[PDB]
């Protein structure tokens, strides 16, 4: 089978682990602090996604550069309900996209937690992350709800097409 | 999802809850741990905070190794499994379950929804776990934090060969200054730390007055003093190496930086070993297999 390597990053509490194990198990796992990382293989549309759920590469950026050369897809998960931290997520995404070893990876943004009443839609997240100001980057944004599963397999569809 | 696959995943989640428990213990005792470590630093030697940060950076940037003996096991069959497995995948396993239960405080996780997949339920007469849901993936893979860059790895007692894992794996590990199956560890959970609390290790490692001295070695390495490691570093058990517990799976060669194959201690010939290194390395487009 063809394999695609995916680094799933983003601020804590954005919903990364819930997304990973919703794709892997179909369940909503109990909140387990991601002290280091998780990693799971998801078989979808004849593709074997290897997804790394990194808890926080903030203070350990050198430790993950080894994979950067072969990282085919970056999934940046954002809490669409967390308006106080969306610009922090913008700065983190800029730091990720400034890595020269990730220059060829495609970007998939998950605007997560759309089930919450005060969550901003995919367009507003697109504006506050500055995605339209990007150049030479193949990117796409997908509104998701990790709890129910809406939007996840659509993002997996886009990543599948970018393979 | 396959039911056995769900079993493995639930096991891994239990292991991550073990890691989160140890990390919670270390977060609770950060101040007393730092004060004890600085107490040792000022006892041995200057600016202690900077020296403590140097030692922490050395332990954090150290290579993670898993030793094996290429003369007793087929390394080809080991690599073709695509995964490294712990001892659960055997009367040794019962004492391992007791030692792990008391060392990691696994009973504090009995209320977890993943406890059925991390509990053996005792062992039957054949030294096999009674629980049909217990998963190998719930218990860690044993490694060593080879901070002195040992000649034959971090735990040469288990063989002259060793994997060097990718450094990110260290973020999923607990660390102990003594092997938890030995006498000096004493089943003391307070001697365990996480990747983000190496200070505890510095406060807990041995400072023996004869033989290999871990504390003095780490202090001298922190001061950028060039020296050769003690000949007993990583050769025995007990305090000769810093034991690491990888909570999660180790996949070959996904999680493998290098494989140091011993030329002397091997069941394959020199020609065959060079051919395997050339074949695997060319297939991976990396210098993973290193003969020495
Ligand atoms: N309402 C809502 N909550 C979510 C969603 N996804 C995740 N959460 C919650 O957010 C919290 C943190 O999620 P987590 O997976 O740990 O985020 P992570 O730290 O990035 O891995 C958990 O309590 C989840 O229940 C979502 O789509 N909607
Ligand atoms: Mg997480």
């Amino acid at each position: 089978r063809p394999e695609m390597r995916i680094l799933m990053v983003g601020l804590d509490a954005a919903g990364k682990t819930t997304i990973l194990y919703k794709l892997k198990l179909g369940e909503i796992v109990t909140t387990i602090p991601t002290i280091g990382f998780n990693v799971e293989t998801v078989e979808y549309k004849n593709i074997s996604f290897t997804v790394w759920d990194v808890g926080g590469l903030d203070k350990i950026r050198p430790l993950w550069r080894h994979y950067f050369q072969n990282t085919q897809g970056l999934i940046f998960v954002v809490d669409s309900n967390d308006r106080e931290r969306v610009n922090e997520a913008r700065e983190e995404l800029m730091r990720m996209l400034a890595e020269d070893e990730l220059r060829d990876a495609v970007l998939l943004v998950f605007a997560n937690k759309q089930d919450l009443p005060n969550a901003m839609n995919a367009a507003e997240i697109t504006d506050k992350l500055g995605l339209h100001s990007l150049r030479h980057r193949n990117w796409y944004i997908q509104a998701t709800c990790a709890t129910s599963g809406d939007g996840l397999y659509e993002g997996l569809d886009w990543l599948s097409n970018q393979l | 999802p396959s039911n056995e696959e769900r079993k493995k995943v639930y096991g891994r989640l239990f292991g991550k809850q073990v890691l989160a428990h140890i990390h919670s213990r270390c977060q609770r005792d950060a101040d007393i741990i730092r004060e004890k470590a600085l107490r040792r630093i000022s006892r041995e030697c200057i600016d202690c905070a900077l020296l403590l940060n140097k030692m922490v950076d050395i332990l954090q940037n150290a290579r993670l190794t898993i030793n094996f003996n290429a003369a007793k096991i087929d390394f080809v069959s080991l690599l073709k499994n695509k995964e490294y497995l712990n001892s659960y995948a055997p009367a040794y396993n019962v004492g391992r379950d007791s030692v792990e239960t008391k060392a990691f405080e696994l009973e504090k996780l009995a209320d977890s929804p993943y406890a059925p997949y991390g509990q053996t339920g005792g062992f039957s007469v054949a030294y096999t776990p009674n629980s049909r849901t217990f998963s190998t993936t719930s218990r860690p893979i044993y490694a060593a934090l080879d901070f002195l860059n040992g000649e034959n790895g971090g735990a040469s007692a288990y063989g002259k060969s060793f994997f060097e894992l990718n450094d990110n794996v260290k973020t999923n590990c607990t660390f102990s200054p003594f092997d938890i199956y030995g006498h000096r560890f004493g089943l003391d959970t307070s001697k365990l730390s996480t990747f983000w609390h190496m200070e505890n290790l510095i406060a807990s490692c041995q400072n023996d007055f004869f033989g290999y001295n871990c504390f003095k070695s780490l202090v001298k390495m922190a001061k950028d003093e060039k020296f050769l490691a003690h000949s007993n570093y990583g050769k025995g058990y007990e305090g000769n190496y810093i034991e690491a517990h990888i909570h999660g799976d180790v996949c070959l060669f996904r999680d493998i930086k290098h494989v140091y194959l011993s030329l002397q201690e091997n069941s394959y010939s020199k020609s065959q070993l060079y051919d395997y290194a050339k074949q695997i390395n060319q297939a991976l487009n990396r210098d993973c297999i290193i003969l020495y």
